[PDB]
């Protein structure tokens, strides 16, 4: 009838001989169907032999069904050891502090082990949130062969250089110095054992990597307890860890006990069956312990005190509260941020402790020569440089960009493209602003740039701000376009080469391209020269430009085709690198612009032409 | 042996202090990752390293195309990684790869998938018990027969697996794998050389005395590992000794084994980087004096009137001698497809003859392949659909069969589009056509028709839901408004859609020209109007991974240049009675 479970807990360290004994286990939440029976033991310093012997010793006939481990130690290895015992015993074990909490190799699925440290993946996510908060976009990763690598590399990938160096085969070569010397990146993520970080850091100190503008960011393992900090670590080192202050170690142990007895209560509720099992390791594992698997299945998510203990398949808790910590000057570990569940919050505002390329379209981007007497740009004009001299850019892209920068609150450098303007493909290779987006010489490319499947494939695009596309402009699907030769007099139509229009044409309609190559024109003003003075009948180009030009002409001698309703309906987008980018944040900003109705005003000012006056 | 990798604990235990460990008998692969076991070295190569042989074997015989069957675990996946890495230097070759999970008695379906793959050579890694099931399942489908080759690990030939093993198989055995003692003498010899080389260095420290009281690693240990991995001493009882990066042994020697007369024999022996051929005669599975040999296409279609026709075979008798308008007998082939004639829908044996069929056989005379065709169960060619979570299911229809492998190649009138294009490789277009509208002549300005733009409940415009045209309507934003009007009053199939206009139930019908114009000729009561829009082409579907498509396009072009297509369209497009009516 009376279902009293058998449980054991151990504390190591605590900076005391006569470490605080049995502080907890005092009846709380007694309502839970099984009452805990607790035996507490402490041991001073960790060993594989001491721990294995003692845990088996407590097992005896005692038949304990659960174990919680806790340590004062910074040691990485401990968790794995206890985990090994778990694999052998099939007796659940978890740990609340220090090394046991420190990450470990992926746990054997059959095995049962849990850690109150955060998931490697979770930590990587937090590191990313931290970099995003300070908007440090460009970074590299230094890692070691220690377990979790490539679970980490993969997690970062999903969310400049990656380096894998074996601490084993320890170096005369300073091979780590020889590689580390190579990397030029400002923000570095490091991953390794607590001990390894020291060596890598001494070497970095030799290399000159710790100084002046470069900054390092670290996972839980290196900081460990945070009680002891060799100053071999550089100052300004940034890392995440669990907080001692929020909840003290006995509170955490209470959490562990609560998890074990809650899992026992739920398993009871399901099967009305005692979890209690023979604990002795030396002999074969007790029968019906093989049945224990479901316990793990039950134990993964557990809740008490309005607090979630939910685990992940690996055995780390799904979202323990976490603190952003920095090394304050001298030896201090002083908190900087708090982070929980989905969201993160950080305290310091600024100065703790994107370059853009465009092209001139005069409808969506106008280059002007600044007044020499003034020496610098005036009014709405924003500076842009072209390698060949400072040119002054202003216009639709400049204004849209300006509002976006104001809303998302970041600062940016603007320059002009040299090779190939808007991106162009000759054989195998890309050209233009897209090149500078691929070469990472540009983060985002802005302009009158059209959208297509290939570019959307290589780079993420912003949502279209304007209705545009291919269109026709003439004075005043039929296959009249398909062949000129069908009509006895020669007909004429042309477009600007190296355009998204020309590439699209070549993709879908070959004959039109092969015929129109003769009618291709140098520039839109010159293409206009071919239309305006005669010697050409029709002109084809981007719809927004053709509509603005429809509205603006020295005489209303030029008009659009039909209602100007364009095939290949598209809009002007904006380049980004890849799946990793500010991304969605941009998109929101954009439709907020129309959301307040600014775009209509900007349309009337910049886009609206005087022609189309008889309406 | 208890479970496996019974020398797991020591690598961990010594590993804490970085004390180097050397295994004699553990060929297990899971120790190769330095990350988990960082102190581990061995005088034997793992089972994964056996792939070195296979690549060399593959190298000699010139079969670039193979199939790999692995159990799912660190062992199998490691073997796959190693072999693929070997292939990476070459153009990466994943001809196919097949993963099964251990302890599974029946593997039949997976091999059924394997046969479809063209490559006829197979290599597998598994445990003895699993291998029994593998051979047991393989023999059922007669994959042990000639024209098929088997390459395998030492474990596979041994044990209960040997009993159920197929004839002519190729197999591997590591030399001195059973003996600890030779490896003992040699390992200790190496240790001695390593130590004597070690003490030449200074700043050495003795290993920790006793487990008790030492939480700290042993700084020398990694160095001891470094010298020991580099420790040469090529002369040894076991053979040449050098260690790879993982601490695994290099340049080990294996003895190739053959199953002749259901008994193990040494056909050759492998030592160093080069294989050696023993005087014994080569055996291949089934009867071969020498046979280094290394075949079917499942084709799927849909019922589309111009390019495909369906009639059942009369009784058992096969196909009619019916003749084309130009005097030629009509060719025909058998196809299994959906029948609506019975109240339930059976996959029914049928006779199908078509333009695409003549093309297919034209290829078949041109191409080494042989063909068996069955029509897809779903009347639709294909469209993405079903469940929300992750991405769930797959586009219903013949295309879905292609990814599924139900048919390895798709021959039908399929328009070619990017949304589909990412998923699969597309053959160069045999035909060039675009969408258009059919309306009866007898008393639509453009692709953009104000009459479409001015829709009416009174004036219908009809299409097939899940027809690719519908994908054009959904995917395209610019006309996205116009899609919905079309969505109303949709028809299920082509015949019904033409009929509605013929029945005059629906005033207009929208479909791609290649199917439509032939009908336009067929009746002339109905007419096509405007300019083909959504200009596109029809092509034969294949997976990107299959190289046969490379020939197909190459063949398609060759068929275009000679005017073969022109004459085929000329045959199958009658053109007999119709004109511009006005």
């Amino acid at each position: 009838k009376h279902p009293n479970m058998d449980i054991a807990v151990i504390l190591v360290g605590t900076t005391e001989e006569v470490a605080i004994k049995d502080v907890h286990e005092k009846d709380d939440f007694h309502h839970l169907p099984v009452t805990p029976r607790v035996e507490l033991v402490t041991m001073q310093e960790s060993d594989p032999k001491s721990i294995i012997t003692r845990i088996c010793d407590l097992m005896s006939d005692k038949k304990v069904q659960g174990v919680v481990f806790g340590d004062d130690t910074d040691q990485e290895a401990i968790a794995q050891i206890l985990d090994f015992i778990s694999v052998q015993t099939l007796t659940p074990i978890l740990g609340i502090h220090g090394g046991s909490s420190m990450i470990m190799a992926d746990k054997e699925e059959a095995s049962m082990f849990f850690q109150f440290g955060p998931s490697i993946e979770q930590q990587a996510s937090v590191m990313l949130n931290i970099m995003e908060e300070y908007d440090w976009y460009i970074f590299s990763i230094v890692t070691t062969y220690f377990p979790g690598y490539q679970d980490f590399e993969n997690k970062v990938r999903s969310t400049e250089e990656v380096i894998h160096l074996d601490m084993s085969l320890d170096d005369i070569d300073s091979k780590i110095q020889n590689q580390l010397k190579k990397l030029q990146s400002p923000v570095i993520l490091l991953y390794c054992t607590k001990e390894e970080a020291t060596y890598i850091f001494e070497v970095a100190h030799s290399v000159g990597l710790t100084g002046y503008g470069f900054t390092w960011i670290v996972p839980s393992l290196v900081a460990g307890d945070t009680d002891t900090v060799p100053d071999e670590f550089p100052t300004g080192l940034i890392s995440v860890s669990y907080d001692e202050w929020d909840y003290d170690l006995p509170a955490r142990v209470r959490d562990g006990i609560a998890i074990i007895t809650t899992a026992a209560s739920t398993m009871l509720s399901e099967h009305n069956s005692i979890p209690q099992s023979k604990s002795s390791c030396n002999n074969i594992q007790e029968s019906r312990v093989y049945e224990a698997h479901m316990l793990k299945r039950y134990l993964i998510n557990v809740t008490f005190e309005g607090r979630d203990l939910s685990f992940s398949e690996d055995g780390y808790q799904m979202h323990p509260k976490l603190v952003i910590i920095l090394l304050n000057q001298e030896r201090k570990w002083e908190r900087v941020g708090k982070y929980k569940d989905r969201s993160l919050k950080m305290w310091p505002v600024f100065d703790l402790y994107l370059s853009i390329v465009t092209l001139e379209e005069a409808p969506f981007v106008i280059v002007e020569d600044v007044d020499p007497l003034s020496g610098t740009c005036m009014r709405n004009t924003v500076p842009c440089r072209k390698q060949i001299i400072k040119r002054c850019c202003k216009g639709f892209c400049i204004d849209i960009l300006k509002k976006i920068a104001k809303t998302v609150k970041f600062t940016y450098d603007l320059y002009l493209v040299t090779n190939g303007k808007h991106g162009k493909k000759i054989n195998g290779v890309w050209n233009g602003m897209i090149g500078e987006v691929v070469t990472k010489r540009a983060y985002m490319a802005v302009g009158s740039l059209t959208i297509n499947e290939e570019r959307s494939e290589v780079v993420d695009f912003s949502v279209p701000f304007i209705e545009t596309g291919i269109s026709v402009m003439v004075s005043r699907s039929d296959k009249k376009f398909q062949r000129p030769n069908d009509f006895s007099p020669a007909f004429r139509f042309g477009t600007v080469p190296n355009g998204s229009t020309e590439r699209n044409i070549r993709n879908n309609y070959l004959e039109m391209h092969s015929y129109m190559v003769k009618f291709n024109q140098r520039s839109v003003q010159d293409a206009l020269l071919s239309l305006k003075s005669g010697k050409l009948d029709a002109f084809i180009y981007d719809a927004a430009v053709l509509n603005y030009m429809a509205g603006r002409d020295e005489g209303c001698k030029l008009v659009t085709i039909g209602s100007g309703k364009v095939f290949a309906t598209t809009g002007y987008g904006i380049a980004i690198q890849k799946d990793s980018g500010w991304k969605r944040q941009v998109d929101l900003a954009i439709l907020q612009l129309f959301g307040d109705g600014e775009m209509e005003e900007l349309e009337a000012l910049w886009l609206t032409g005087i022609c189309h006056n008889e309406k | 042996p208890t479970d496996h990798l019974t020398p797991t604990p020591i690598s961990y235990t010594a590993g804490f202090y970085r004390i180097p460990v050397i295994g004699l008998t553990t060929r297990m692969s899971i120790y190769s990752d330095k990350s988990i076991h960082l102190s581990f070295l061995r005088t034997v190569p793992p089972y994964s390293h056996q792939a070195l042989v296979w690549f060399e074997m593959m190298r000699l015989f010139n079969w670039n195309h193979v199939i790999l069957i692995v159990s799912d675990d660190h062992e199998g996946r490691a073997a796959q990684k190693k072999l693929e890495t070997l292939l990476e230097e070459k153009e990466s070759k994943a001809d196919k790869v097949l993963q099964f999970e251990p302890g599974t008695k029946n593997l039949t379906a997976l091999l059924l998938e394997a046969k479809e793959l063209e490559a006829r050579v197979i290599i597998l890694s598994a445990s003895e018990d699993d291998a029994t099931a593998v051979y047991k399942s393989a023999a059922m489908l007669d994959m042990t027969g000639a024209g098929y080759v088997w390459l395998v690990g030492e474990r596979e030939i041994s044990g209960s697996a040997l009993r159920y093993a197929p004839d002519g198989i190729i197999g591997l055995q590591l030399i001195n794998g059973k003996n600890e003692s030779a490896h003992i003498s040699d390992a200790v010899a190496v240790v001695a050389q390593a130590i004597h080389e070690l003490f030449e260095m200074e700043q050495i420290t003795d290993p920790p005395r006793g487990c008790v009281g030492n939480t700290n690693i042993w700084k020398t240990g990694p160095l001891f590992k470094r010298v020991l991995m580099s420790s040469k001493y090529p002369d040894g009882v076991t053979g040449r000794i050098e260690f790879n990066e993982d601490g695994d042994r290099k340049f080990a020697q294996y003895s190739i084994m053959n199953l002749q007369n259901r008994k193990l024999v040494q056909v050759g022996i492998f030592d160093g980087s080069y294989i050696i051929q023993n005087d014994r005669k080569i055996i291949w599975p089934g009867g071969e004096t020498e046979r280094p040999q290394g075949t079917r296409l499942k084709i799927v279609t849909i019922h589309q009137e111009p390019f495909v026709y369906v009639r059942p075979t009369t009784s058992d008798g096969t196909c009619r001698e019916e003749y084309t308008i130009n005097g030629d007998p009509i060719k025909k082939v058998i196809c299994n497809g959906p029948d609506e004639t019975i109240p339930g829908r059976p996959t029914v044996p049928q006779c199908c003859y078509g333009f695409c069929v003549d093309l297919l056989i034209k290829l078949a005379r041109e191409m080494d392949f042989t063909y068996e065709v069955h029509l897809v169960a779903d009347g639709k060619f294909g469209t993405q659909e079903r469940v929300n979570n992750s991405n769930a299911a797959a586009w219903n229809g013949m295309m879905g069969e292609l990814l599924s492998g139900q048919a390895d190649m798709i021959v039908a009138p399929l328009t070619i589009n990017n949304e589909r294009a990412q998923y699969i490789e597309f053959s160069k277009p045999f035909k060039y056509q675009g969408l258009t509208i059919l309306v009866k002549k007898e008393i639509i300005t453009g692709i953009n028709d104000p009459r479409l733009r001015n829709p009416s409940d009174k004036f219908i415009y009809a299409t097939v839901k899940q027809s690719s045209v519908d994908i054009y309507f959904r995917r395209q934003v610019e006309l996205s408004t116009m899609y919905r009007h079309m969505e109303k009053h949709n028809y299920e199939s082509a015949a019904e859609a033409i009929q509605a206009v013929r029945d005059n139930k629906l005033h207009a019908f929208i479909w791609d020209s290649a199917v439509l114009e032939f009908e336009a000729s067929q009746k002339c009561d109905l007419v096509t109007t405007g300019e083909l829009f959504f200009r596109s082409g029809f092509g034969i579907g294949m997976r990107k991974d299959s190289p046969w498509k490379q020939e197909v396009s190459l063949n398609i072009l060759k068929s275009h240049e000679n005017g073969f297509m022109e004459e085929l369209d000329k045959t199958w497009v009658r053109y007999q009675e119709c004109d511009s009516r006005s």
